[PDB]
């Protein structure tokens, strides 16, 4: 067998390979005893790790291991993984091979010492970093094409052509349904309720979740949203509060489609995909439309498809008809990329060994692979 | 005898109880010279840094010598090793050998 | 000749032979002498845990191996480590 875990921003899942369904799934968070307190009886537990965290999450200030697909502390990381092997996996480093996943254009740090870690606090024969757009294209089984992949960390577009890659043409967007999550947290303010704690920032985001869908077209909505019926539902806290929300839920997906709401300068995610298009040559443009995969935790919403090809569509050229492809369950297919992957014979001689790292040194892992 | 680095003290072997702090430090004679810190002859310590490792630097103007600092605390049984500083100038390169012991 | 007594054991209950057609499932069923313990499976050739084309089931101190890719090239020998206790069985293959 194999182990796969998925890491980066919000929650950590953990499973076997030959399973499309992972065994662990909590949030990647560390709570200290924000007060001190003075009582008698208890085991004072200055740190809780997983979903301990959550029931505890009140009193315990939370802090994330990872920011924007970066670790800030590398000690938090090892309690997680450490809490994923032994307590709900119940196995051993050592009997299998361990596969992580990470998104394109980010920090030599983040690989090499990650890499580091595995080779040096978990002792293991070998270790491979895979790329996400990669996995989801055998996902989907296709050789040739160009991948958007959306989901926990950072939004990025990776094309390939019959296994042949184009650095240049690989494109990174800074969109990513923590992100919406922010926008979301931003956004309730105007109305008179105010989130500024990490504990109840998740509440937020479990509201966007289920209560949040895709509208047909934004402005229409938006417009009829000044009498609204059926456009407001009341939501149910652990608190025992009722929230209502109305245009402001629909709003939030919206974000990665206009970005300007958010405050930055780079065009949404249907605007970054042509750019990616744009960059490659035009006789592989053809089957690059017709290809798009869309994975991730904000990808999630129902329509987001029919709104991306319209939008793709009437921006792109009308050379070629305009086929994207999104299943449900896409939350997890970057971690079900990852489970099979690992699976192949042919990946297990690939991996990068302890042997090699401790001989030649970290700076061998964009040699090994592109 | 041996060259001549910009070490006037080279670090000294340490003994440190558990869940203690052990200071190692190191001087450089006279912009300001690099020092970095070793585990073993090709691990960095400064990428180690975080709850168990921490790095500090000082300068005294009286005697124009840099002084060095590696601090460990809550030592455990996975920093017991061979460490080495090294420290390099504008003209010259050189290191020492040191030995970290936590018990318990 | 033989040595008088064998080295402490960690199997309670030791994995016994037992036959199967090709494509019909196998089950091996081996019981630890301590909980706790993670048990490896391997097959004449390579290890054996819980992956595709494997079925790995635990439960407290009993461990069963369920094979469905077993066949023809399945003839061989079976061996199952728990802890500092190793012990191997055979696995026969009707045509």
């Amino acid at each position: 067998a194999a182990l796969v875990i998925d890491n980066g921003s919000g929650m950590c899942k953990a499973g076997f390979a030959g399973d499309d369904a992972p065994r662990a799934v909590f949030p990647s968070i560390v709570g200290r005893p924000r007060h001190q307190g003075v009582m008698v009886g208890m085991g004072q537990k200055d740190s809780y790790v997983g979903d301990e965290a959550q029931s505890k999450r009140g009193i315990l200030t939370l802090k994330y291991p990872i920011e924007h697909g970066i670790v800030t502390n590398w000690d938090d990381m090892e309690k997680i993984w450490h809490h994923t092997f032994y307590n709900e996996l119940r196995v051993a480093p050592e009997e299998h091979p361990v596969l992580l996943t990470e998104a394109p254009l980010n920090p030599k740090a983040n690989r090499e010492k990650m890499t580091q870690i595995m080779f040096e606090t978990f002792n293991t024969p070998a270790m491979y970093v895979a790329i996400q757009a990669v996995l989801s294209l055998y996902a989907s089984g296709r050789t040739t094409g160009i991948v958007m992949d959306s989901g926990d960390g950072v939004t990025h577009t990776v094309p390939i052509y019959e296994g042949y890659a184009l650095p240049h043409a690989i494109l990174r967007l800074d969109l990513a349904g923590r992100d919406l999550t922010d926008y979301l947290m931003k956004i309730l303010t105007e109305r008179g309720y105010s989130f500024t704690t990490t504990a109840e920032r998740e509440i937020v985001r479990d509201i966007k979740e289920k209560l949040c869908y895709v509208a047909l077209d934004f402005e229409q909505e938006m417009a009829t949203a000044a009498s609204s019926s059926s456009l407001e539902k009341s939501y149910e806290l652990p608190d025992g509060q009722v929230i209502t929300i109305g245009n402001e839920r629909f709003r939030c997906p919206e974000a990665l489609f206009q970005p300007s709401f958010l405050g930055m300068e780079s065009c949404g995610i249907h605007e970054t995909t042509f750019n990616s298009i744009m960059k490659c040559d035009v006789d592989i443009r053809k089957d690059l439309y017709a290809n798009t995969v869309l994975s991730g935790g904000t990808t999630m919403y129902p329509g987001i498809a029919d709104r991306m090809q319209k939008e793709i569509t009437a921006l792109a050229p009308s050379t070629m008809k305009i086929k994207i492809i999104a299943p449900p369950e896409r939350k997890y297919s970057v971690w079900i990329g990852g489970s099979i992957l690992a699976s192949l014979s042919t990946f297990q001689q690939m991996w990068i060994s302890k042997q090699e790292y401790d001989e030649s040194g970290p700076s061998i892992v964009h040699r090994k692979c592109f | 005898d041996d060259p001549i680095g910009l070490f006037v003290m080279r670090p000294q072997d340490g003994e440190v109880t558990v869940g203690g702090s052990i200071t190692f430090s190191a001087r450089v004679a006279g912009k300001p010279p690099v020092v970095k810190w070793f585990k073993g002859k090709w691990v960095d310590l400064s990428s180690k840094v975080g709850q168990h490792l921490q790095l500090h630097d000082s300068y005294d103007r009286a005697s124009k010598v840099y002084l060095f600092e590696l601090h460990i605390t809550d030592a455990q049984p996975a920093f017991t090793g061979s460490y080495r500083c090294e420290v390099s100038t504008k003209d010259k390169f050189d290191c020492s050998n040191f030995n970290l012991t936590v018990h318990e | 000749p033989e040595p008088g007594k064998k080295p402490v054991s960690a199997f309670s209950k030791k994995p016994r032979s037992v036959e199967v057609a090709a494509g019909s499932p196998a089950v091996f069923e081996a019981e630890t002498e301590r909980a706790g313990v993670k048990v490896r499976w391997q097959r004449g050739g390579s290890d054996i845990s819980a992956s595709n084309k494997y079925g790995l089931a635990t439960e407290g101190t009993r461990h069963t191996l369920t094979v469905r890719e077993v066949g023809p090239a399945d003839q061989g020998s079976y061996a199952v480590i728990a802890g500092s206790s190793k012990v191997k069985f055979d696995l026969k293959v009707i045509e």
